[PDB]
């Protein structure tokens, strides 16, 4: 109790961003 | 009339990137077989 911060939506954004190139360079990385 | 701003906004920055990539990596990686 004594306002909590909250997580913003540039920071979720960011994660998403970083898990799909992740993909990308694991397909890569792979072939 | 329109703004640049929103044209070179985030999900064009990364996303829409990567996710178009991913999506034709894993195609190839399909149509290859092996």
């Amino acid at each position: 109790g004594g306002w909590d911060p909250v997580l913003p939506s540039v920071t979720i954004l960011s994660l998403f961003s970083v898990f799909l190139l992740v993909i990308l360079a694991h397909v890569l990385w792979k072939k | 009339e329109e703004n640049p701003s929103l044209f070179a906004l985030e999900a064009v920055l990364i996303p829409v990137g990567t996710v178009g990539l991913i999506i034709t990596l894993i195609f190839v990686y399909f149509w290859l077989e092996r």
